[PDB]
């Protein structure tokens, strides 16, 4: 179980929207910004 | 059947866990 | 000095993942509160589309309504039962640590968002398992609340009874006879005799066992996923402006919070007028609702933050301060006043003559010898 809760640390950290459970959330709220997030969407610098 | 006689288990994706179905 | 315990309306469990819930159990409770481990009382779900068209009204019969005891249905009865035939068919002790309804789980999980109504819970813990179930004086005082409630809203739970009645079947659709179809319209309506579903589920670390009151099955009964052909049914007054979406997704909010404790992958309702007409029957999918809610094209941005997400949050944030903050061998009572809106208040019970009250309304004496003899072999 505590295997299980790093690997969800570390699939919140690279993920962001997953699937079926919940996402990471700052303390004001927000949710983490994900490393995959960061490439994809408006705010994902791919788009610039 | 696999390329051995061994039944293959059905994987599922329990929340992220996968479980082996014999 | 008596402990109390104070928890915050904003905890979210961070890792509040479900396991898949599997049916390990099954009962179907008698007009005479009586438990039998048998599938007599579940139904099958049968609505075709045109019998909307006949424009059935909901009120026919509800002077005859026949309701239940609070008290008596409220018991722990069917689940320790079930509790005690898997216990003597395993012969060791299972490691569920929460026992409840469905009714009071999803009290627990709509809370935050439905904030309308008050309750009372008693936790009672035994064997290291802890059994929740309702307080009896605070539901002796609902019932004093209740009788005065207009016919208006007792025509209202009747109706929305009496679509169930219409949209479902005491037998498989083949095994069914024409009598039993069209004369659910003179069918008497009780809120005794149900048809229930014991199914253990995962939160995290902690496995819980519920007692989900179960309408119906889509065509057939699964001994594989018993989960998966479930079906219920619902009724909501139609829709016609934007505080009529607003209610109705409020009222879907509660409906797939229900469903989603017991697994029930699909929800349908029926559509009333002012008149308790039926008007439209709908039906969605449990995985499907969160999406549909936040992609609705008339209010694209109510808010940037979900709330399915974070009632589940919530939930398995109350499911683990429950486990954590209850100890062995004791009687706590759990009370939220929406007065508040604010807090948890968790309290002990100290009071030798109530604190038994309450053990013999959730432990019956028979399960207590049951589990003590269980005990001495152990």
């Amino acid at each position: 179980e505590v295997e299980q809760l790093l690997q969800f640390h570390v699939a919140t950290y690279m993920d962001n929207d997953i699937a079926g459970q919940p996402q990471a959330l700052q303390k004001s709220g927000r949710p983490v910004k994900a490393i995959r997030a960061r490439l994809k969407g408006k705010e994902g610098r791919l788009r610039g | 059947v696999c390329e051995c006689g061994n039944t293959q288990p059905v994987v599922r994706k329990d929340g992220m866990k996968l479980w082996g179905t014999w | 000095m008596s402990k109390e315990k104070i928890l915050p309306l904003a905890a979210r469990s961070k890792k509040a993942m479900l396991r898949q819930p599997k049916q390990v159990a099954y009962f179907s409770r008698d007009l005479n509160y009586k438990t039998h481990p048998d599938r007599s009382n579940l139904s099958y779900y049968y609505l075709p589309d045109g019998d909307i068209d006949n424009s059935i009204d909901l009120s026919v019969g509800s002077k005859h309504f026949l309701l239940g005891d609070s008290v008596e249905l409220s018991k722990l009865d069917p689940i320790l039962l079930a509790l005690k035939e898997i216990e003597k068919e395993s012969g060791a002790k299972t490691k569920d640590r929460i026992i409840t309804w469905r009714g009071i789980m999803r009290k627990l999980l709509t809370l935050p968002y439905d904030s309308e109504e008050d309750f009372v819970l008693d936790v009672v813990s035994f064997d290291g398992q802890l059994f929740i179930q309702f307080n009896v004086p605070y539901l002796k005082s609902k019932d004093v609340q209740k009788q005065g409630d207009t016919e208006f809203h007792k025509k209202l739970q009747f109706s929305g009874y009496k679509f169930e009645k219409m949209a479902t079947l005491p037998k498989p659709w083949p095994e069914c006879t024409r009598k039993e179809i069209d004369s659910r319209a003179k069918s008497k309506c009780n809120n005794i005799e149900q048809y229930g579903a014991i199914v253990r589920t995962g939160i995290s670390r902690i496995k819980i066992l519920i007692g989900g009151a179960v309408a119906c099955t889509a065509d057939y009964y699964d001994e594989n996923d018993p989960l998966s052909r479930y079906i219920e049914l619902k009724t909501t007054r139609t829709i016609n402006q934007y505080k009529d979406m607003i209610a109705f997704e409020k009222k879907l909010f509660r409906t797939w919070a229900q469903c989603f404790l017991l697994g029930i992958p699909k929800i349908i309702y029926g559509f009333r007028d002012d008149n308790c007409i039926l008007r439209t029957v709908e039906e969605f999918s449990t995985n499907d609702i969160p999406l549909m809610v936040k992609n609705n094209p008339l209010n694209e941005q109510p808010k940037k933050e979900n709330c399915y997400m974070s009632s589940i949050n919530f939930y398995g944030a109350v499911v683990e301060w429950l486990n954590e903050s209850v100890k062995d061998d004791q009687v706590w009572k759990l009370s939220y006043a929406k007065r508040n809106r604010q807090y948890l208040v968790l309290k002990e019970v100290t009071d030798e003559n109530e604190k038994q009250q309450i053990v013999d309304s959730a432990i019956p004496a028979w399960f207590k010898e049951w589990r003590s003899e269980l005990r001495n072999s152990e």
